């Protein structure tokens, strides 16, 4: 234990939520707004 | 245990933990926010406190 | 009026295009603390191109952003090589202005005028895309260059002259039946 663990050099606040983790959704937005886009056209 | 383990840390530590003098000590526990502890003697803990 | 809404959709293009084209070609998106150039860590310039660097012991230096140094993570990352958003965008933005100037020749047409606005609008959506593949591909301090804001501000010009044009097209649509 001495040598290993005495001798040890060994054994965070929540973070501000990023654009990369709701990027998904995103994605789906523009999707359907360019879908809708193309439906009114169709139409 | 606990005060030979932070023995064992103080002096394997890198950068420098210890100081030379109690004024040092109190200014580098005043200039790191919160990374720095000082072990000194009660009296004169309370007196700087004060 | 018909005249000065003309003119105002007709600078309204031409700036959004300006803007978004110097964007996509300057380099001051990104005030990182990078690399300037390897095979000491200093500020940057990171364009979309091309990492400048600055404020280092030699400035003005600029190496081709490596890229490519998980498909999910590759698609990504292959799309911001590209910056085919971004460029998507110019190219809409340009093919919008050509309907605008075909517009006062070649007249009474009235659906070159809805597909100004259809391109319009499609520019918007393709810089906002851009963007945010741009804004995810870097997480992997900081602050945005004055480049990345000309991109913002040509994605709110291009979506006001998008709504100038389909309002517009609309009156002549109302004209048209009175
Ligand atoms: C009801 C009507 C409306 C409905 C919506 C209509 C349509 C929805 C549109 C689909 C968008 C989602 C697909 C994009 C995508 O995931 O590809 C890549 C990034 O994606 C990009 O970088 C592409 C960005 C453009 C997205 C679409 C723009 C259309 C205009 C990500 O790669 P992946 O392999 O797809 O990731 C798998 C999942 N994983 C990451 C958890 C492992
Ligand atoms: C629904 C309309 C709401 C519009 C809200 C407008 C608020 C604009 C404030 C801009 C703050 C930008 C801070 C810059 C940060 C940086 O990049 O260093």
């Amino acid at each position: 234990n001495k040598w290993w663990y005495d001798k040890g050099e060994c054994g965070e606040k929540t973070s501000a939520l990023s654009l990369s983790n709701v990027a998904g959704v995103f994605y789906i937005l523009v999707g359907g707004l360019g879908l809708a886009m193309l439906v009114a056209l169709i139409e | 245990a606990v005060f030979d383990k932070m023995w064992t840390y103080m002096r394997s530590a890198e950068p420098s933990v210890f100081v030379r003098t109690t004024a040092e000590g109190v200014a580098r526990v005043r200039k790191s926010k919160g990374k720095y502890a000082y072990l000194l003697e009660s009296t004169m803990n309370e007196y700087i406190e004060q | 009026d018909r005249g000065v809404q003309m003119l105002l959709t007709t600078v309204g293009a031409f700036a959004a295009f300006s803007l978004m084209t110097i964007a996509v070609g300057t380099d001051y998106w990104l005030y990182s603390r990078g690399v300037c150039k390897t095979k000491e860590e200093v500020m940057t310039h990171s364009g979309l191109w091309r990492t400048c660097c600055l404020e280092g012991n030699f400035k003005g230096l600029c190496k081709q952003i490596d890229h490519f140094p998980d498909t999910a993570e590759y698609f990504l990352r292959a799309v911001r090589a590209s910056s085919i958003f971004p460029i998507l965008s110019v190219i809409l933005l340009f093919m919008g202005g050509l309907c605008i100037a075909a517009s006062e020749f070649y007249k009474t047409r009235h659906n070159i005028i809805l597909s100004a606005g259809i391109f319009f609008v499609s520019a918007g959506l393709s810089n906002i895309i851009g963007i945010i593949v741009y804004i995810s591909a870097n997480a992997g301090s900081y602050s945005y260059g004055w480049s990345f804001y000309f991109g913002a501000l040509s994605f709110i010009i291009a979506e006001m002259v998008g709504v100038l044009a389909v309002h517009m097209f609309i009156d002549r649509h109302k004209q048209l039946r009175a």
